[PDB]
This record gives structure tokens, C-alpha cells and sequence, in this order.
DNA sequence: GTGCCGAGGCCGCTCAATTGGTCGTAGACAGCTCTAGCACCGCTTAAACGCACGTACGGATTCTCCCCCGCGTTTTAACCGCCAAGGGGATTACTCCCTAGTCTCCAGGCACGTGTCAGAT
DNA sequence: ATCTGACACGTGCCTGGAGACTAGGGAGTAATCCCCTTGGCGGTTAAAACGCGGGGGAGAATCCGTACGTGCGTTTAAGCGGTGCTAGAGCTGTCTACGACCAATTGAGCGGCCTCGGCAC
């Protein structure tokens, strides 16, 4: 959180760090927000990759693919309802940008 | 998955209401899952000496994960379901 | 004792009693399973689907739309407390 | 945000009280993809050489992300007006975040 | 928490609800904090004896033992390394009052 | 605290400050056996008549229910120190169940 | 190919690898377990518990006790910070 | 239960501590529960397509369930005693 | 009002689900034994509750500082379409390592009972 | 200094633990098809970063009522302990309801591909 953001990483811009807050509700945020913002998402894709890896490492393969990150993500005993098809991002969806 | 089974419900219950595909994935992935924390619990409390899973297991193990009203009106449609099978086999 | 068709259609039920069945013995929770306990939790989904499918179905009605989305299904387990103790450690649209 | 399809709200410099009303009426992701593949890429390439990251992989990765991002920043959000403030600092994120693991 | 207690049903007393805070390292304590307590313990042991009465139930058994309480624990996702054995009681033991 | 043999290291009445030391060094359960298996009994009472509790059984019902409470509190201070305050209240507590709980 | 000993034994272990098998075996997790992922187990368990006994004994030491008491392993626990993530959600006996 | 496995461990460190019997039983049921958290870890990592449990994938499970240095130091130690076990078969 | 791409409808194609038997097998039931949970009375006595005194503290108020929202500008990189090469995921077939199963043997850890010294007072 | 009763030690044993074929399955390897991933280029251009007044939120200082620490006594009930009773766990011994396995069959649900209508601007 506080030092899990490295120079030399690339990290989420500052812009985007201020609409996860307004998702939340937040009406007025800190200018020192970046920066645990930052720590969090980084920390976070390094838990959910790390696990990934493993599981991708154990069937011999070498792509990480839709199976290895969703048995990374109940491994942390987090249950996923979004599991992304063929037919994912048609209109409006909840994998798009 | 349970793509179909929830499709003719929503024809039962509201006739004039359909679903995106992308909503029905993510109920089929709910449906899934919830029957995956009720076997979860019909395991747990089974005791160690036994190996069959009955249906007084699966009725108990609901009851745990729905609390209140609604670990009442599940009892009573799941033995309702169940003595429907039992007698038109 | 008679058979008429599949087994949900015997119980009277919309959720393939079979593919419930399925769910029970490949989990590798238990060596056998009893053939009353997959109706039994077959029952169990297709009340509670009911209840999500009853939720957002209004909800959908509600925003003057006539197709459910995935906005509305989250609108209909928010707004039931006793719902959201069940699936409200999901993840729902990020 | 950026991609083709649906999913905005509003745009063109939008305040943000507006912000507020706007976020929770939207469904899409507010990361970039491109900026999120080569993040995702980089951690793995601190552990593993040339590993390739799937698509649909991609996509639910991102959303489980932010769906704890914004989790943790709504508990954040609660010791701030906890503390009868209504600006989020950093302390309250790393008390909010201390709450759960700690 | 709020209104888990109701007039009627025997409760924690005050003296022993201001001991908690204390294991807690708490300096000061409010006059009102006597209600957030009782309701707390109230409403765990509320969900310990639910959870714990139906898997006496499917054993046919008419008395809560300790692998009841056990399997009401793992089934909470709550590990517990206090298995109190025949032993128990001997000398400043963790079960003791 | 009131069972012999035990380890309470509480000696008669003391100051708020030398309570918390005190209950830093003791490792027993602070809630009376007796009340314990009161409540105990009383609740299973709403849904099976007529059922005995073991005595194994109730200490480990204890044992869980005083670690849960503790953990509660402790994450109640955090709060309270947060909010550059020195007195737990009973808003304190609501928003620590809440914040795990909701 | 060595008979003068147990499973323990042969891997120089002292956490018994055939009460590891039981638990991995009777887990109700899979049909099959190897011989390797038996020893492997055991020794996961013997390193760690190798670590706690260390910051139980040291602990126990610094206190002018000889014997470890359920406070000395409590107190070694939140002395790492990387032990404590392990054991963190676990219930430490009040 | 590991009561004798712990406590012969406890005399190769430490000669001259002794446990107390309550805390040999906590320090067993950390051993149980650490082998329920890496079997099923280990379960959970195995593809669909195999049943059965290797070396390898316990070797994964130890490494996600322990962090950083102690992730790093669990696998040297696990290689180290199949190695050893498999030259003395 | 109008572009538009997704749910609905329609065409095959399977292999999942179903019935029908045999086979063993696992839970229901009864009965005997006895460990243990409830109750209660005596008695103790540590402990909880209530009350008066007083001091620290959170709430209220005012004032001031500073930093973050709002708006304009500019740089810049995420994303369309559309392209291409190709790396490795499925898929199938062959080969063979080993591990559940069955039988046999045996000795090591666990309960029962007893000495005696680590630790609380 | 003085208990004490919990831990270390000695014994009986039987059930956990180890050894030796067996063979059948599942793991490993290799070739081949082609699906999906990386790289990128013209252009967009919406979003991101940067800069500049300006006001609202947070911090600091002061004051004070009232809610909580704290001795002191009174009051209530938790616990030893011992007792006795007996409700009900544990285990043994059927045996009959009932689930797994295997052979065969088919059509409900699967995918591929049009096509018009509901959601977005």
C-alpha cells in the first residue's frame, strides 16, 4: 500500500485513480490518494498472477488462459460470477473500457 | 451450466421479461455456485462414519446458508419437490 | 413408478434434476449420493433463482426496459438484505 | 471507458458532484486495457520469461480487481465519515485497509 | 448488535462486558457500550448453537458434543486450534474462567 | 477468572490503567461458566427442546465467542483512534461489525 | 531400497509421513495420491513447525521459563510478521 | 494427531525445553490444519484433466499458501527431502 | 427518428440421460453397558451493582491556513480497423510408471497408573 | 520456603504401519491442425497531465457541561465438592432398502448461421 509502488513500474495514471474513488461514492479525495491507490491494484494483480502462474506452471502450458485465473481466484476463496464467453463485450458489458 | 433452467422460469414468472445473454451467464455462474456452498455444507455436516449424502443432509445444509425467512419457506418447498418424486416414480 | 419423461418433470421442477446430480457426485465430497438428495438440491437452486429472477424482473420493468442486464440483477440482490448475506462476497460487474 | 460498444456515462469535463451520479449508473471498467496488459505482463515477467496472457483472461482479471479496489475504497469511505470528515485521506485508506488484514 | 437483545433472556453482565474492552487495550469506555457488547456475544453464540444444533440432527444425537461445535466451527470457515481433550483443567488452561 | 486453578493474575479491585495489563498477562476466559451455559441452553431452547450440552462442548463454544468478541474490539479501537478520539463508543463497534459484516 | 526404517525415516523426517498420506488421502480430494506428494507434505509441515518451535523456545527462554506454555506460542506468532498471515484467522484460545 | 512427531522435533532445537501438554495439542492441531490448507490447495491447482496428486503439486500449493522468504525457503526444503527419499527407496 | 448488433428462430449432431437388471453394502433398528450431564444443598467469597466526588474530555465556537475542485490548454497514448506471421493450445495415438488392491507380518505409539519437581503463592 | 498436581516415565497391546506381486489406468511424449496472441501502423480524440485564481474543509486554540474514573459499601450469585440419578452416547449384530455398474437407445440441448427488433444517441 504505502510502498508497494516502484519507480521504474509502470502503474495506473493518476485520472483513473480518482474514478475509482467516485465509484465508491467519495465526493472529496486527498492529494496524496495515488499513492495507496496505486499500492492496492499492484498488490493485487501481483496475488491474483502469482497464483495464476502456478497453476499455468503445473499443466505444462505456457499461456495463461480463463481456467488457470479462476482457479486463482477461488483459491482465495473470492467467488467470480463474471466468467468471460466468446460472446463477451457485445454492447454494454462488464468487460469493456 | 444451467442456461435452460433459468430461462424457463423467467418465461413462468415474468412473461413479458427476457434476459441478456451476458445476464444469464452470470445467474447460470450464481446457480452453479450456489449449489457448489450447499454440497460444501452437506459434507460438513455429514458425520465421518457415513458415505451417503440423503436428502434430510441436503435439507439441514440449506438451512445453515439461508437464515431466517428464507431457510423456512426453502424447508417446506424442498419436501413438497421431494414427495412429488417419491410417488410418481 | 411411472416415468413420463425426465426426472425433473417426475418432481415437478425447471432445474435439470440430473445436471444437479452431476454437480453432487463429481465435486469428490462424497463417495455416494442418494437419489432423493438431487432432487433435493435441485429444489434448492431453482427456489432461490426464482427469488433473484422475481427481484430483478421488477426491477427490470421498474427502468421501463423489457430485458434484464446484469445492472438490474445487481439492483435486485442489494436491495434484499437476506439475498445479500448469501452472494454478497461475489463479484458483480468489477 | 475508451473502448467501442457502450458502457459510458458522461463525458467532456464533468464535475464531480455529477461524477457521483454518473459512476453508479455505468457498467464498464475504468481501466485501460493496454495500460492493464502491460501491467499484468510485467509482474510475470519478474518471475517468469515470455509468458502469454489470454484475452478472456484479461477481462476477468481487470474485473476482479477493481471490484476489490472499489470494496476497499467504500470501507474507506465509512471511517471518513466515521470521523465526521467527508474528504478521503490516505490515512483512512491504510486504516481500512489495516481493518481487514492486520 | 442494535436490537440483538431483548428483555426476557438472561445476558452478559456489565462488569464482565467492561472486561473485554480491556483484553482489547481500550484506555476509556462509554456508559452505552454495554448494549453492543451483549448483543455481539449474543448473536455469535446465536449462530454457533444454529449451526452446531442441525448437525446434531442429522446425527440422531440428543446431546451437543465437542465434534459438533467442531464441524459448526470449520463450517463458518473459522479454524480453531482450542480442542479441549480429556486433560483439560489442569493449570492456567485456556477453557477456564 | 472465578475457576480454581486458574491463571487470572487479577488481584481484587484495580485502576483502568493496571487492568490492561493485567488482562495482557492472564490467558482466562473473563465470562462465567455458569451465566455461559445459561445462554447456552436458553437459545438451543427456540428450536430443540430438551438438549443436554456437553461440558467439552461449552468450552469450546467459549473459546470461540471471547476470541471473535477481542477481535471485534480491537478492530472497534482502531476506529476510535482514528478519528483522533480516546473513548470507544457504542457508534465504534456498529461500524467495525459493519465494515466486515455488510 | 532401504528396510531398516520407517517413511520418516528414510527421508530423514521427523513429522511421520504415513499420518501426511492419511490426511492428504482422506481429505476427500481426489481417487489417487503418489508416493512423492506424501513426503513432500510431511515435509512442509516439519520446516514451519520447526519455525514456530524456534520463536516458542526463544520466547519461553526470554521469559526465565523452561516450558512452552500456550502464551509463549501465542507470543511468537505476531513476533513474525510472515507467520502471522498464515495462522492470523486462526483461533489462538481466547 | 503429530503429539510425538512435534515433541521429538522440540528436542533437536531446543534440549533443554520441555511443552506443555495443552499447548502440544494447539501445536498438533496446526499441524492438521496446515495439511488441510495445502491438500486442498493442492486440489485446487491440479488441472481438470489429471486425478491424481505429485510432488510438483504440492510443491505449488506450499508456495502460494507461505510468502516471500518463507515460500522460497519451503520449496528448498521439500525438494531436499524427496530427493533424499528417492535415493533410499 | 434512426443506425445497429444481439436475442430469437431454424438447421443439424450428438452423447447425457434414461430404463432394466444384478450385485454387494451401508444405514435403520434393538438391546446391553456405563461415562457423564443435570440438580441441589452447604458454604464460601470473589465478584458485580450502586452511589457520591471530581476531574478530564468531546462538543461547540471562532479564526485562519492551504490545498483541492473548476475551467482552459496542451501533450500523449489507448483504441478503432485491418493487416500479417506464427507460437503454442487442442486433439489423437502409442508406450509404459506406478499405485489401489489383497495378503501377510510385526512393533510403536497410546492409555493406565505412578513418581517427583516447575511453578504459583 | 511450601505444596501440588501435571508432566515424565514404565508397562500391555493391538491396530497402525510396512513388505511383496498384480495389472489397469493415467501420466508422459510426439506429431499435426489451426485458433488465437503478439506487433504495429494511420488516425482519433477522448482522456490525462499541467497550470491558475478561488473558496470550503481541516487544523488549532479556548471554554465548559456532563459523562466516566474511582473509592466505598452493599448485594447477589458463581463455583467447590460431593453427592446421587439417570438420560442418553457407544458398541455390538442383523438385514433389508438401496445405490453403483454395465448394456442399449434416443431426442433435449448443444453449436452454426441468418434476421428482424430493443436498446443507445
Amino acid at each position: 500500500l504505502a510502498d508497494h509502488v516502484s519507480v521504474g513500474e509502470t502503474q495506473i495514471p493518476k485520472a483513473s485513480t480518482q474514478h475509482l474513488l467516485r465509484k465508491a461514492g467519495s465526493l472529496s479525495a486527498a492529494g496524496d490518494t495515488e499513492v495507496p491507490i496505486r499500492g492496492f491494484v499492484h498488490m493485487k494483480l501481483h496475488k491474483l498472477v502469482q497464483k495464476s502462474l502456478l497453476a499455468m506452471q503445473l499443466a505444462k502450458r505456457k499461456t495463461i488462459m480463463k481456467s488457470d485465473v479462476k482457479k486463482a481466484a477461488e483459491l482465495m476463496h473470492l467467488p467470480v460470477f463474471a466468467i468471460p464467453t466468446k460472446d463477451s463485450g457485445a454492447k454494454g458489458s462488464v468487460f469493456l473500457s | 451450466n444451467f442456461r435452460l433452467g433459468l430461462r424457463n422460469m423467467l418465461a413462468q414468472i415474468h412473461p413479458d421479461i427476457s434476459v441478456q445473454t451476458e445476464a444469464l451467464s452470470e445467474l447460470s455462474n450464481i446457480a452453479v455456485f450456489l449449489g457448489k456452498k450447499i454440497s460444501h455444507g452437506a459434507v460438513t455436516l455429514l458425520p465421518e462414519g457415513t458415505k451417503t449424502i440423503k436428502s434430510s443432509a441436503v435439507l439441514l445444509a440449506a438451512g445453515d446458508l439461508y437464515g431466517k425467512d428464507l431457510g423456512r419457506h426453502a424447508v417446506g418447498e424442498m419436501t413438497k419437490a421431494v414427495t412429488r418424486y417419491g410417488s410418481a416414480k | 413408478e411411472s416415468k413420463e419423461g425426465s426426472r425433473s418433470s417426475k418432481a415437478k421442477l425447471q432445474i435439470s434434476v440430473a445436471r444437479s446430480e452431476r454437480l453432487l457426485r463429481e465435486h469428490g465430497g462424497c463417495s455416494r449420493v442418494s437419489e432423493g438428495a438431487a432432487v433435493a438440491l435441485a429444489a434448492a437452486i431453482e427456489y432461490f433463482m426464482g427469488e433473484v429472477l422475481e427481484l430483478a424482473g421488477n426491477a427490470a420493468r421498474d427502468s421501463k426496459k423489457v430485458r434484464i442486464s446484469v445492472k438490474h440483477i445487481t439492483l435486485a440482490i442489494q436491495n434484499d438484505a437476506a439475498l445479500f448475506a448469501v452472494v454478497g462476497k461475489g463479484v458483480f460487474s468489477g | 471507458c475508451r473502448q467501442k460498444g457502450a458502457g459510458s456515462a458522461g463525458t467532456g469535463s464533468e464535475t464531480n458532484s455529477q461524477e457521483v451520479r454518473s459512476q453508479m449508473r455505468s457498467t464498464c471498467l475504468i481501466i485501460p486495457k493496454e495500460r492493464f496488459r502491460t501491467m499484468a505482463k510485467e509482474i510475470s515477467k519478474k518471475e517468469g520469461h515470455d509468458v502469454h496472457i489470454a484475452e478472456a483472461a484479461l477481462d476477468m482479471l481487470q474485473v476482479i480487481v477493481e471490484s476489490c479496489t472499489v470494496r476497499l475504497l467504500e470501507k474507506a469511505l465509512v471511517i471518513t465519515y466515521s470521523g465526521k470528515r467527508t474528504r478521503v485521506t490516505s490515512k483512512d485508506i491504510e486504516t481500512a485497509f489495516m481493518l481487514e488484514h492486520g
